[PDB]
RNA sequence: CGGAAGGGCACCACCAGGAGUGGAGCCUGCGGCUUAAUUUGACCAACACGGGAAACCUCACCCGGCCCGGACACGGACAGGAUUGACAGAUUGAUAGCUCUUUCUCGAUUCCGUGGGUGGUGGUGCAUGGCCGUUCUUAGUUGGUGGAGCGAUUUGUCUGGUUAAUUCCGAUAACGAACGAGACUCUGGCAUGCUAACUAGUUACGCGACCCCGGUCGGCGUAACUUCUUAGAGGGACAAGUGGCGUUCAGCCACCCGAGAUUGAGCAAUAACAGGUCUGUGAUGCCCUUAGAUGUCCGGGGCUGCACGCGCGCUACACUGACUGGCUCAGCGUGUGCCUACCCUACGCCGGCAGGCGCGGGUAACCCGUUGAACCCCAUUCGUGAUGGGGAUCGGGGAUUGCAAUUAUUCCCCAUGAACGAGGAAUUCCCAGUAAGUGCGGGUCAUAAGCUUGCGUUGAUUAAGUCCCUGCCCUUUGUACACA
């Protein structure tokens, strides 16, 4: 009955789209929240020479990935959040709700 | 490029004329004995045969050796 | 998942499956338009989305050919059978696809024009 | 290929079962990964097949590291009365 | 036996072991999150992955 | 292009300097020599570069031995058998039936010739694509119509002022435009105001341990809260305000207010080089090889070889120091993998140590981890002696990884104690959380950082300038230069 929600993409924008939906999902079916918890970004840092051969200038690219990841929490029954997740969705998030 | 040594030739298998006559005896009616001895093989019960080599037996497939 | 892979690998690992399956669908369409791909992904089942230009030759005689791809899709990536489904959609405003004008030129220069 | 008819006759089979079939550019691999039933190395299958598309009976594609085959009509025709299947059954890429 | 000879040799670690996942290319391989690709070809497809140049 | 002038600009330039490098040992790379081979690309813009820390693999080089993975077609020979595999025993390195001899199975898949394909880290980067580097980090570049000239061309794109800027004000035979600069994105810095948090916490409150009401606890639980932590949306700074300088235009200097009154990167035009890459590719033209293979594999060796020369670096020459205790502080990150077999580790025991043996956590704001990191701070001992500096070389032993360490892989223990007394000619990088000192993560990785990429941490001397040397841009001028 405190099942959780974990939302996580690369982008942003979409994913904050998706859990302030979610929030006002479940405003609307009338049950409380503890709020999209926000846990920190993890960058994926990828630093390759820019040349295929070996010579040139010793140049580096910086390649990253952001992956960003909240939580919302619910007190709730099951077929709720699963009506609730069956729609309302960009493809860029995962999401992944777990019942304990 | 030449290389002087010269090289090895390959393994021809011996053509051989009907070879499979000679594992089984004929007499003119029903007595049939073997030449070669059979297998307790556990893929072929009476099928394929050993052989007798240059003294002492051996079977190819299951690749069992008996000795002296 | 039972082997429980991380979301750091599983990230790249989408990302990577998104750019084989871009560039396998860049190899063989390339005669038919091939623009793009988007994968959306929902539970037990998934939906990948083919767009391109000749739709009605990326589905063939009969749909022959869209079939036929996604038995390449599932049988190359370990996918379950009936779990991914390929559509295929037309571009819109096929003149600025740099994808689709790169290949019109390509077969161009292969048909002979100067 | 001194390949076991055995094994051909299986790949032929799943070349017509499910319609088009795909493997690794992998000769050293112990065992073929699309079945578990028999025992067919990808070498075997990579080499069979192709035997197959130089006399023009199936197509041919390479992404990344994969084969992929599609069977033609040539094909389906040399297949089946290959098979000496008769023209009732067709692949499941026609199925519909 | 020819069998226990071919590819008697172990691949269990190395540079030979591990491969390009597109070349089939031993040298310069990247295996952090396991994207067991040369740069070359992972900065080709790295916009495609999602790797983008922030800075 | 000028060792011609006028303007400007840059620590890949200089001045004031700082740390050096060049001198020593070692590591690594390159040249040479040597060798069966010690493969090879590259000689500011090559040389700790090819992500190139190669025991096997990589491996391409060398010595030997296997295999076809020579499709497909044509034509032979063939089930009266085309032809695979084969333990003995010889030979061989190998139990490679590789070859010899004796012979058993396999059953149309295959062999034998001719065309033809295929594979190639084989050649050509001076046939190429892609990608990077460089010209070139500066401010440069181009059409349309109009003007000038027969024309190549020019004007627009400029006398001047101004700026990081072809940035703007402005002049005006040019007008209206495009790219570049800027704008942009990420980052950094500031919000006690917003959004909220058992995978982060604070404050209280109640139990618990201890000290002579109060204090300590990263001891246990819950009632508020989100300042600290996380990350979202907004904001916030604009030369805006003031005082001068300037056509009082563009704008410059200073000052109050202020978290900031120039944080750092990314992206980056036209045109070009016969710069690099055919050794990144199933991107590729052509050539060459194609069963005694330049294909692939296995066994071993080499890529490390030392009269020598050069380059990137680490350790040092010590007292501002070494050694031995003690005390107390980080931020990046990463972590059980498709094939893929190898993860990060708390904790309990054993061992001086490297390490060994068990039960546990973690696919990760949860577990390692509150990341108890070093220089640093404190207290000893040493005493200007190649010295308790330095730790090269080298002998003997003990572990770990591997299938295998010998040409010592890596680490541990004892012993050995060299040069090196601040480095000639020459030369590099740099101006604020910068240089330098210091240690920690990623890549490489089975083992593995003297490298490189990031990260913090202690943290300054000097400078706010110039065209002197090296160069760059604009204008004028000269040219017998145009592969300049
Ligand atoms: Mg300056
Ligand atoms: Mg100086
Ligand atoms: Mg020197
Ligand atoms: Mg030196
Ligand atoms: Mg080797
Ligand atoms: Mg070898
Ligand atoms: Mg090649
Ligand atoms: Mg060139
Ligand atoms: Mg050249
Ligand atoms: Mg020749
Ligand atoms: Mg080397
Ligand atoms: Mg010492
Ligand atoms: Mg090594
Ligand atoms: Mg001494
Ligand atoms: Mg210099
Ligand atoms: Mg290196
Ligand atoms: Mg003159
Ligand atoms: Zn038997
Ligand atoms: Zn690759």
């Amino acid at each position: 009955h405190r099942i959780r929600i974990t939302l996580t993409s690369r982008n942003v924008k979409s994913l904050e789209k998706v859990c302030a939906d979610l929030i006002r999902g479940a405003k609307e079916k009338n049950l409380k929240v503890k709020g999209p918890v926000r846990m920190p970004t993890k960058t994926l840092r990828i630093t390759t020479r820019k040349t295929p051969c070996g010579e040139g200038s010793k140049t580096w690219d910086r390649f990253q990935m952001r992956i960003h990841k909240r939580l919302i929490d619910l007190h709730s029954p099951s077929e709720i959040v699963k009506q609730i997740t069956s729609i309302s969705i960009e493809p860029g998030v995962e999401v992944e709700v777990t019942i304990a | 490029k030449s290389y002087t040594t010269p090289k090895k030739n390959k393994h021809k298998r011996k053509k051989v004329k009907l070879a499979v006559l000679k594992y089984y005896k004929v007499d003119e009616n029903g007595k049939i004995s073997r030449l070669r001895r059979e297998c307790p093989s556990d893929e072929c019960g009476a099928g394929v045969f050993m052989a007798s080599h240059f003294d002492r037996h051996y079977c190819g497939k299951c690749c069992l050796t008996y000795c002296f | 998942m039972a082997v429980q892979i991380s979301k750091k690998r599983k990230f790249v690992a989408d990302g990577i499956f998104k750019a084989e399956l871009n560039e396998f669908l860049t190899r063989e369409l390339a005669e038919d338009g091939y623009s793009g791909v988007e994968v959306r992904v929902t539970p037990t089942r998934t939906e990948i989305i083919i767009l391109a230009t000749r739709t009605q030759n990326v589905l063939g005689e009969k749909g022959r050919r869209i079939r036929e791809l996604t038995a390449v899709v599932q049988k190359r990536f370990g996918f379950p059978e009936g779990s991914v489904e390929l559509y295929a959609e037309k571009v819109a405003t096929r003149g600025l696809c740099a994808i689709a004008q790169a290949e019109s030129l390509r077969y161009k220069l292969l048909g002979g024009l100067a | 290929m001194l390949m076991p008819k055995k094994n051909r006759i299986a790949i032929y089979e799943l070349l017509f079962k499910e319609g088009v079939m795909v493997a690794k550019k992998d000769v050293h691999m112990p065992k073929h990964p699309e079945l578990a039933d028999k025992n067919v190395p990808n070498l075997h299958v990579m080499k069979a097949m192709q035997s197959l598309k130089s006399r023009g009976y199936v197509k041919e594609q390479f992404a990344w590291r994969h084969f992929y085959w599609y069977l033609t009509n040539e094909g389906i025709q040399y297949l089946r009365d290959y098979l000496h299947l008769p023209p009732e059954i067709v692949p499941a890429t026609l199925r519909r | 036996g020819h069998q226990q000879l071919y590819w008697s040799h172990p691949r269990k670690f190395g540079q030979g072991s591990r491969s390009c996942r597109v070349c089939s290319n031993r040298h310069g391989l990247i295996r952090k999150y396991g994207l067991n690709m040369c740069r070359q070809c992972f900065r080709q497809y790295a916009k495609d992955i999602g790797f983008i140049k922030l800075d």
